[PDB]
Parts: C-alpha cells; sequence; structure tokens
C-alpha cells in the first residue's frame, strides 16, 4: 500500500503516506482505491451506452456527420467515468478515508512525507536487536507537523 | 641495526670522521651502547592522548554498512 493521501485540516491542506497508518486500516483504504476503477469503467458503459442510444435512435443527432456522432460517444464515454468517479468519493468514500487517517502524522509539505517502507534502519544490538530508525548517524529527529484528528 | 640516525650521530659521523683503526674504531661503536637504552626507554614515557583525535573509531556500528565504491566504467 503506496498511496501519498492529500488531508484537509480545517485550512491547512496536509500529506501523509498510507505506510505511516496501521495494516489494519491500510486495507480498508486500498479496498477504496480498487473500487474506482469500478466505478470508473462502469460509468464509462453507461455513458458509452446511452450516447449509442442517443445517436441512433433519436432522429435528430442521427441526421448529422458521423464525426460529430462519433464525438459525442466519446466526450460522453469518458465524461460518464468522471462523473462516476465524483460519485463514489462524494458520497461516502473521501470522508472514510479522512477517518482512516486519523492517528497518523501529516505534514505541511508533500515533499516532507516519508514512505515509512524507504527508511533507513539498523537492528539495535542494545534492545535484542530490534529495528531502530536511530541509527548511529542520526542527529537530531523526524518532528512532524502533527497527528490527523477527524 | 635499529636507531640507524641515532646512532650515526652519537658516533659523530655527521661532522667527523671515525679513526681509521679497527681498534678504536670498535671500541668507539660499543661506547655508544649505554645511550641507546636511555634514549630507547625516553621514547616509551609518551602520555596517551584520545585515539578519537584524528581517527574515526573503526568498531563503530555506523560502518557496519559495508557500503562499496560507485563506479563509472568509461
Amino acid at each position: 500500500s503506496n498511496i501519498f493521501l492529500e488531508l484537509q485540516d480545517g485550512d491547512k491542506t496536509v500529506y501523509t503516506h498510507t505506510s505511516l497508518i496501521e495494516e489494519s486500516k491500510q486495507e480498508q483504504i486500498q479496498a477504496i482505491y480498487d473500487k474506482v476503477p469500478q466505478w470508473t469503467n462502469g460509468g464509462r458503459f453507461l455513458g458509452f451506452w446511452l450516447s449509442m442510444e442517443a445517436v441512433n435512435r433519436v432522429q435528430s443527432v442521427a441526421k448529422l456527420p458521423i464525426y460529430y456522432r462519433a464525438g459525442i460517444v466519446a466526450t460522453s464515454t469518458l465524461l460518464g467515468g468522471l462523473v462516476s468517479s465524483l460519485v463514489f468519493w462524494k458520497s461516502g468514500n473521501e470522508n472514510q478515508v479522512a477517518k482512516l487517517a486519523n492517528g497518523a502524522p501529516v505534514y505541511l509539505k508533500k515533499w516532507e512525507v516519508p514512505e515509512l517502507s524507504k527508511l533507513y534502519f539498523f537492528l539495535d544490538d542494545d534492545n535484542n536487536f530490534k529495528p531502530s530508525l536511530n541509527h548511529h548517524a542520526v542527529t537530531q529527529g523526524r518532528q512532524y507537523y502533527k497527528i490527523y484528528q477527524h | 641495526m635499529d636507531n640507524y640516525f641515532t646512532a650515526i650521530t652519537l658516533l659523530g659521523l655527521r661532522d667527523q670522521n671515525l679513526p681509521p683503526f679497527k681498534d678504536a674504531r670498535l671500541q668507539r661503536y660499543k661506547s655508544i651502547k649505554k645511550m641507546i637504552d636511555l634514549i630507547e626507554t625516553t621514547t616509551k614515557l609518551a602520555p596517551p592522548m584520545p585515539v578519537e583525535l584524528f581517527m574515526l573509531n573503526p568498531t563503530d556500528p555506523e560502518w557496519d554498512d559495508d557500503m562499496t565504491y560507485p563506479t563509472i566504467t568509461h
């Protein structure tokens, strides 16, 4: 689960990464992003079906050049996918990922967001060889912006 | 033949010449025998200084990365 989130913290637009969230909620977030193409491709079909039914059965668009008729079906196809993607997020999913990111650290700039799988760590002999981010080359610390609350 | 430059200097070969006859010459070699033991002892009385002064500790866990040298195969 490698997804960068853009959350609305009041007036600020904060950023985070799904690797900073526990694995129990990463699966729920990944499941939502997996249903976006199912709503996008499904909406493209309706936009393609309803458009083909209109440029043929309605005898006002059928009496037009094919290039104008094909442009309507082409426009209504991808427009039907963009609309279905909005209905998917705006209904309850854009707010569900915000609630699932509750407790995760956020950052003011996207460039400051680390990927937990890309961080350098070592096996600390003084702590039963547990993985530790505080390796012998660290100087100051991480110091994120704040913990997200929704 | 250690302490070469010290022995040569004590024999006076930096400013003069040794006697040309083996008798006095070989006595002069054995004459610096006491001074070599003294100068050797003086050089073993140096006080210690922090080793982490001009040399990073190679046993530090920071260097466990075993990083290699990235090169360009021109």
